[PDB]
């Protein structure tokens, strides 16, 4: 029973450029916050 | 850029008042080489 497996190499193609965006996390303040605001919530997600 | 109390704040209105005061004098003081050409106009009352 035949095979060609053009199909994995495209989603080994996306899956390598979606690992390579950067998604995770940043946290920027909201309006009138203080900008030490976002590395208690980021450092403490990085610390676990 | 006025303060916007950050982390700080008795650091920002003291020394902010007193950068202030130190740029009034300098920049008459920075005339002090164009004023070696203005005390020849002093000279010349003088000698006469």
């Amino acid at each position: 029973r035949g095979q060609f497996d053009v199909v994995r190499p495209v989603v080994r193609k996306l899956v390598s450029e979606m690992r390579q965006n950067p998604i995770d996390v940043l946290y920027r303040p909201k309006d009138g916050a203080r900008p030490d605001a976002a590395d208690v919530l980021m450092g403490m997600y990085r610390t676990d | 850029k006025k303060p916007e109390t950050p982390e700080e704040q008795q650091w920002l209105v003291e020394a902010q008042q007193a950068k202030q005061g130190q740029q009034d004098p300098a920049m008459v003081q920075a005339q002090g080489v164009l004023l070696q050409g203005q005390a020849e106009l002093a000279k010349a009352q003088n000698q006469t």
